[PDB]
């Protein structure tokens, strides 16, 4: 079995997100203002100047590229609640209409990256990796988590969709809830 | 600021003689929602028979408004919802399983037969009724097939598929600056309050039962947003309210509204599920405690538009509507019913009266004090019409 | 919920 | 025509003897209308023209009920939006629909030596991200799922419980009503709305004395030779303080949705309107909630997340007293000197004329 | 204090803590220096408010609302909407109306299409074979509706054949209109005959349950009246009033509230009514022997003659005028040996406090009682208040019932139920109160069923006179308590003290204290005590619950009276 340590502030962020998409009937505002690509690019471009040895930089770049590929391939499969699959279908439709394939890393924000991170240990323990490689992945993810906790005040604000504007969440109508959940 | 009052009988005003117009389509009664659903357009037929056997046809003009078109319906609702309503039928329903869940038209509101035609009759009657009030050419306009105050812009709720009160008020707004809409159903008029929630040209005022009751909207603190703040009045009450209590709550609020808002036209939704012995309501009004509201709204003397509504027992609603129309024509009708086609529904007394129960009334004077004080404090900010 | 049927 | 209607029998049939036994003791003027109605089309808009197994009864992904697209090989069934990618319910491809797992099996021909082959080649190709190689290979063998937080995340907060269908609940859910299945049966007209019987709703259940409303300081039990003097006492769900329905201007008994909360709890969310948000955390129990007792008392700020003793800051009534008095005193004197300086500036500006 | 809460929000919160204290809340106000605001609506983004909505002009976008949304699934918190109860007889009425509506719907639709087919047939026969061969009907048959005749013909004609017959009617009506008209005719007459045969049974069933459906408080009264008319409830009421008085007079600014209960008896004949009812019950019942019967009768008679100071001669003349139309002291009975022999013979401080304030021609009398006497008196007041309610409705209800405008058009057609009348239970122009009393006497005698008594009392008055359904059980309990007041020894001694004091013509505070000590001598130190005070000039009664350390008289308002009373109580060696 594998174990990952997540700061309790990000755990409360995840529980808040679970409360919203569930009995508050909110979805996320897409396309996000800060997407997964932007977060990972800023992280890598800020950390690559930190340590000098080339091996650290190679490992960092490989981890970021793999995280991008894996989020792309995993988002629709396992990372969406049941209310948010109608949104996924509408995005897929309006993408296929414009002859362009959907690329989820340029649309979805940091809360879905946090979902992927939190669910990573079970996906790791379900494969047949080494043990050195599992612990290397867990180390890289814990470093990313502490970096992200340092910036948590920049990506995870609370702004009340019902009050002013431009919060990270939006309210759903009864037609969306009728076709999404009760269909 | 509530104070208890008795209930003195109804005496018509001899000065206020109004040229009433009555809208009835002889086809509306033949469309039945289902076997055992509590909605009957038959109660509109019954009523009419009474109205015709008392001799009330010699007193007013009787019309048959030409029915609404799919593009006068879409003045409020959306094209997709109206297209669904026009196309669906009880046989091809299995082919529309994704719009039956989006638009909510499967089981609480079923698909039965000639649904589009019932909606057309309702909407045409009410838009036409309101259009004759603007052309200078009536004073009251009665249309009992309307009053579907639950339907939303793209959804049906509460046995209502088309919101025709909103179409009528839109038709009224073309000539009148301010319009008032009073709702004395036992439910909340949520569709009419939603459609005009941010505007200061329509003022909605609804007296309803609040609790764990359908539709669960309409608290004392829902007063509007935007430019239409303080222009929405919700009066929530408890079970078993009676005639004297309802009168002492109804008359001061409406007098204050008329003094500060100063509407140019009224729309009174007189649905009769707030009567005694109903299938869904929980109030304890009688016939005269229900027609006193209509008489008081008629007192002020501005263009008026009376529409139907709920009502789950057919005989109570029929008799109350007949009595209300009679007193709109400045007569108090006899209490002995005449021989008509549906004479046997009105047993065992065969009289024009609806009896209350000995149900227990739970609306205390201090609760109504608090409610009316809050309402008047709010209304203080709508004065300069 | 809703209104009866 | 012989088919029974609501009445119990065919329509062209009178009542049976059983019904008439158990139900017994032993020109008009609307002929008109087609003569008086004349159509109205006075409206403004008249210009407008106008192994023979069966599939499961629940979705394999969300584990809920509905209309499923089913798989023939395996007994799985999925909603239409619960697939990857979601399928349009109208334009459904007929022919043989298989899921992801059975398609993977038929692709590898149920041969895992070929699985060795393809996975080795795959890991050789994805040399750029070699850490995520095997992971990137397993994702293609799984039927879709929905997201549910791992249980090592939900159990950090003990006031949080997974609902029936994997929904959020946070101790403010009252409970579902169990003997309100017993309520559909009921005791006759002895209602769950609490009407007609309030002698024993004003009496403390365990101790035996009366529940005294907090605002008016009376238990208006009335007298049940005059039941119009009772006043419908109700107790808060958190502090158990009793209130009359006419004192907290409510007109209902909270029975279904959430717990009713007395006016005597502070906030749990603020909206300062200056606009900013919460000063209240979550309850991180599991005995990882660590407390701090600051060595300075009259200036510490630290949160709105205090705990009052005779990260959570431990504070006492004396420091709260001092902080309140200090804040109001200094705000008083500051606003007074501001008005003083404004008015004296006004006087030198006016005498300047 | 930490700049998270605004000032007016703080004051509004403190209003829920110190609201009822005026001094403290005003001091706080003066020392502290003093968006969806509705719970039902949500704001959608301005990306869901873009739907075609063809017919909307420029004013309909300005006026109508497209952003804020409510719905009865998240206003119910996803689980809600309780419904009203609707007792059984209402359900019986609902099912009758459903059957009625079904029959009327089918009949009326069949005729709406029958008239159209009639006119098209009488127009279609007038042609030569040429036009008949070329004739066809448009979709709608020249009427305003398009679905009525379709529904009718499909219901009548086995929907498959209904479809082929309707499209044949649309194609060539020269041959198919007659047979469809004939079938519609015959099924119309069949359904109508069945409908009248069903209309008889519906009328009688509805005649039995209409009035029973309309009383929601009388169907549950005989079981709510034996649970709520016990001793514990009658004591809990006065206890709660007492604790309310004390707990709220802790608020110093309010004036002192006086004794707990107050009753008034404006009518003096209801006493003879209750005496007649109790006498009927005693003469019927078999629980007591004849000695016990006459002792109970005389006890009740002289108790009501004593407490309310009604002369025995007036009582006898009242029962004279009563019963001719239907065609020593109480202590003599208290220590029953008396009645059996009877009917077998057939310094400066205390002194000047005592000197001024002597009440001569006493009008306010006191009775110190235990629970027995209190419960007996409360049963008496209950019967009195109920009879007084109906006696005050009397004149209006009799004027209503004697002028019932029964239409003979419903008299002849068997449309009115005479089943209540032929047995003599309808209140014909007799008096209403006297008829109620006679019916209750027959019910107590056991010669009238309960169902017919309740039905009479529904129809005659309204569902407003339901409190008389238990008029026999309250009298049962009254006579039982009146027997308790003469079986016990302690209560016998208490009533003897009451007789001796009431017969006395003059008293003072000293004698009141002596009498209270005397009556408390008999009952234990854990017993409750009540003061029942009768004011004769207005016929008023006040009941005061005595906490063992109570001021045995009502609280005065002056220093003089209060302190001189307790310092003259200082004269006796009993504790202060
Ligand atoms: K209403
Ligand atoms: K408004
Ligand atoms: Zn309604
Ligand atoms: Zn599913
Ligand atoms: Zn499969
Ligand atoms: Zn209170
Ligand atoms: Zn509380």
């Amino acid at each position: 079995k594998i174990s990952l340590q997540i700061p309790i502030k990000l755990k409360s962020v995840l529980v808040d997100d679970w409360e919203y998409v569930t009995k508050d009937k909110k979805i996320c505002r897409l396309p996000a203002d800060v997407t997964v690509e932007m977060v990972l690019n800023k992280y890598e471009h800020e950390v690559s100047q930190e340590l000098e040895s080339p091996g650290s930089q190679s490992q960092l770049s490989e981890y970021c590229a793999g995280l991008k590929l894996y989020f792309d391939k995993c988002l629709g499969n396992m990372l969406l609640y049941r209310l948010e699959r109608l949104q996924y279908d509408e995005l897929l439709k309006k993408s296929s209409k414009d002859q362009k394939p959907l690329v989820p890393i340029r649309i979805y924000g940091a809360i879905h990256l946090l979902r992927l991170i939190s669910v990573l240990p079970e996906l790791i323990s379900s494969t047949t990796m080494d043990l050195q490689s599992c612990q290397l992945l867990i180390k890289q993810t814990e470093d990313f988590l502490v970096w992200l906790l340092m910036h948590v005040d920049e990506y995870f604000n609370d702004k009340d969709p019902n009050r002013s504007d431009d919060a990270l969440y939006v309210n759903t109508s009864s037609q969306y809830e009728g076709v999404a959940l009760g269909m | 600021v509530y104070e208890a009052t008795p209930f003195d009988p109804i005496t018509v005003k001899p000065s206020d003689k109004r040229r009433v117009a009555y809208f009835y389509d002889a086809d509306v009664g033949n469309y039945a929602y289902g076997a055992g659903h509590p909605m009957k357009p038959h109660r509109i037929r019954m009523a009419h028979s009474l109205i015709m056997n008392y001799g009330l046809y010699k007193k007013m003009e009787i019309y048959r408004a030409k029915p609404a078109t799919k593009q006068e319906m879409c003045q409020f609702h959306t094209d997709e919802y109206i297209d669904f309503l026009s196309r669906v039928t009880p046989d091809n329903l299995e082919m529309f399983k994704r719009e039956s869940v989006k638009f909510n038209v499967g089981d609480d509101c079923p698909v039965f037969d000639g649904l589009y035609e019932y909606c057309s009759i309702s909407g045409g009657g009410s838009m036409e009724g309101a259009a004759r009030l603007n052309r200078g050419k009536c004073d009251v306009a009665v249309n009992y097939a309307g009053g579907l105050h639950h339907a939303k812009k793209s959804e049906a709720s509460g046995f209502c598929y088309l919101n025709d009160i909103v179409l009528g008020i839109i038709e009224l707004l073309r000539y009148h600056p301010r319009v008032l809409y009073i709702d004395i159903d036992v439910h909340h008029g949520d569709g009419v309050e939603e459609a005009f929630y941010t505007t200061d040209r329509v003022m909605t005022c609804s007296f309803h039962k609040y609790g764990e009751f359908f539709p669960g909207t309409g608290e004392l603190r829902d007063i509007g947003v935007g430019a239409g703040k303080n222009y929405a009045v919700n009066v929530p009450l408890r079970d078993g309210i009676d005639d004297a209590t309802y009168r002492s709550v109804f008359e001061p609020v409406i007098k204050k509204i008329m003094e500060w808002y100063q509407p140019s036209a009224v729309v009174l939704q007189c649905g009769g599920d707030s009567l005694s012995g109903d299938r869904l309501g929980c109030f304890n009004l009688s016939m005269e405690g229900h027609a006193n509201c209509v008489n008081y709204v008629k007192s002020f003397g501005i263009p008026m538009m009376v529409v139907g509504g709920g009502g789950y027992t057919m005989r109570n609603v029929a008799r109350t509507w007949c009595f209300e129309t009679g007193l709109l024509n400045n007569v108090v009708l006899d209490k002995d019913l005449p021989y008509n086609e549906y004479y046997e529904y009105y047993g065992p007394d065969y009289k024009l009266s609806v009896r209350p129960s000995n149900m227990f009334n739970v609306n205390t004077p201090e609760y109504l004090d608090k409610v009316m004080t809050n309402i008047f404090a709010n209304l203080e900010n709508t004065k300069y019409a | 919920x809703x209104k009866x049927x | 025509d012989s088919k029974v209607s609501v009445t119990g029998l065919p329509l062209n049939k009178g009542p049976s003897e059983k019904i008439k036994r158990e139900s017994l003791w032993n020109d008009l003027k609307t002929f008109l209308t087609e003569n008086m109605t004349e159509e109205s089309n006075i409206r403004s808009t008249i210009g407008w023209n106008g192994i023979d197994f069966e599939n499961e009864d629940f979705c394999s992904a969300c584990n809920q009920s509905g209309s499923f697209l089913c798989c023939d090989t395996c007994p799985k069934s999925f909603h239409f939006l619960c697939l990857d990618p979601p399928i349009d319910p109208n334009n459904l491809p007929k022919g043989d629909w298989h899921c992801n797992e059975c398609k993977f099996k038929i692709f590898i021909n149920n041969s895992m030596a070929t699985l060795k082959k393809i996975e080795s080649n795959f890991i050789k190709q994805n040399n750029n991200v070699k850490i995520f190689a095997k992971l990137l290979f397993n994702i293609d063998s799984h039927n879709p799922k929905q997201f549910q937080l791992p249980n090592y995340i939900k159990e950090t907060f003990p006031a949080v419980k997974t609902g029936s269908r994997g929904q959020y609940s946070d101790e403010n859910d009252k409970i579902p009503l169990t003997d309100r299945q017993l309520f559909n049966t009921s005791y006759g007209q002895s209602i769950t709305k609490l009407d007609s019987y309030n002698p024993d709703t004003h009496i403390d259940s365990n101790s035996g004395k009366f529940l005294i409303c907090y605002k008016c300081n009376q238990t208006r039990l009335g007298s049940w030779s005059h039941p119009e003097n009772s006043r419908l006492i109700m107790t808060c769900d958190y502090c158990q303080t009793p209130w009359h329905l006419d004192c907290v201007p409510r007109a209902s008994f909270k029975n279904l949705g959430s717990k009713w909360k007395c006016p005597l709890h502070s906030p749990t969310k603020v909206y300062k309107k200056i606009y900013k948000v919460w000063k209240k955390q979550r309850l991180i129990n599991k005995k990882n909630q660590l407390y701090y007792e600051p060595l300075q008392k009259i200036g510490y700020q630290n949160n709105g997340n205090i705990q009052i003793i005779p990260k959570i800051t431990q504070i006492d009534e004396n420091s709260i007293k001092y902080d309140f008095f200090d804040k109001i005193y200094k705000s008083k004197m500051v606003q007074k000197r501001k008005l003083f300086q404004f008015q004296e500036s006004l006087i030198d500006k006016l005498v300047s004329n | 204090s930490q700049d998270i809460l605004d000032l007016d929000d703080l004051v509004e919160k403190v209003d829920f803590y110190l609201g009822s204290n005026k001094e403290l809340f005003t001091w706080f106000k003066n020392f502290v220096g003093y968006e969806a605001f509705g719970p039902s609506y949500k704001r959608l983004p301005k990306s869901d408010t873009f739907m075609p909505c063809s017919g909307r002009d420029d004013m309909c976008w300005e006026v109508l609302n497209d952003e804020w949304v409510g719905h009865p699934v998240w206003a119910s918190e996803d689980s809600g909407f309780i419904a009203h109860r609707k007792n059984q007889y209402e359900e019986t009425l609902f099912k009758i109306e459903e059957e009625r509506h079904e029959y009327d719907f089918y009949i009326e639709s069949n005729l709406r299409t029958i008239q159209c087919l009639e006119t098209i047939v009488n127009k279609i026969e007038n042609m030569t074979e040429n036009e008949k061969a070329n004739f066809k009907l448009p979709p709608g048959l020249g009427h305003t509706s398009m679905t009525i005749y379709k529904k009718v013909i499909r219901k009548v004609y086995d929907k498959e054949r209904g479809f082929e017959i309707i499209d044949a009617l649309h194609e060539h009506p020269a041959v198919t209109a007659p047979v469809v008209l004939k079938r519609l005719k015959q099924k119309d007459e069949e359904w109508r005959r069945a409908q009248r045969e069903w209309n008889k049974v519906w009328r009688e069933l509805e005649q039995k349950v209409f009035f029973k459906s309309l009383d929601h408080l009388g169907l549950t009264f005989k079981q709510a009246d034996k649970k709520l008319l016990t001793t514990k409830q009658l004591i809990s009421e006065i206890s709660s009033i007492k604790v309310d008085q004390t707990n709220k007079k802790i608020h110093w600014l309010t004036p002192k509230p006086k004794s707990q209960l107050d009753f008034d008896f404006p009518d003096k004949n209801i006493f003879y009514d209750i005496l007649c009812l109790a006498d009927t019950f005693i003469t019927h019942t078999t629980a007591y022997s004849n000695p016990d019967k006459e002792r109970l009768k005389d006890l009740l008679k002289y108790f009501i003659s004593l407490f309310f100071s009604i002369s025995f001669e007036k009582i006898e003349e009242s029962l004279y005028s009563h019963k001719q139309n239907v065609s020593m002291s109480l202590l003599d009975i208290l220590h029953r040996s008396r009645y059996q022999k009877l009917k077998r013979s057939n310094g400066n401080l205390v002194e000047e406090a005592n000197s001024q304030g002597i009440i001569q021609n006493r009008s306010i009398f006191n009775l110190f009682a235990n629970t027995n006497i209190y419960i007996f008196f409360r049963h008496w007041t209950t019967i009195y208040e109920r009879l007084l309610e109906i006696k005050q409705m009397n004149e209006r209800v009799t004027k209503e019932i004697n002028t019932r405008s029964t239409v003979t058009f419903a008299k002849d057609l068997d449309l009115l139920s005479s089943q209540l009348s032929e047995m003599g239970l309808d209140f014909v122009g007799e008096d209403a109160y006297k008829q109620v009393l006679r019916l209750s006497r027959r019910l107590i005698n056991g010669d009238l069923e309960h169902q017919w008594f309740e039905e009479s009392l529904r129809q005659a008055y309204n569902n407003k006179a339901f409190k008389l359904y238990t008029i026999d059980k309250v009298t049962q309990s009254l006579v039982k308590h009146a027997h308790t007041l003469m079986t016990d020894a302690k209560t016998a001694e208490i009533m003897a003290l009451f007789v001796k004091d009431r017969n006395a013509s003059t008293t003072s505070a000293k004698d009141q204290i002596i009498y209270r000590l005397q009556v408390r001598s008999h009952m234990s130190n854990t017993e409750n005590m009540f003061r029942i005070e009768f004011d004769k000039r207005t016929l008023h009664v006040s009941i005061q619950y005595i906490a063992l350390d109570d001021l045995t008289l009502k609280e005065p308002k002056a220093d003089e009276d209060k302190w001189k009373y307790y310092v003259t109580s200082y004269a006796l060696p009993h504790p202060t």
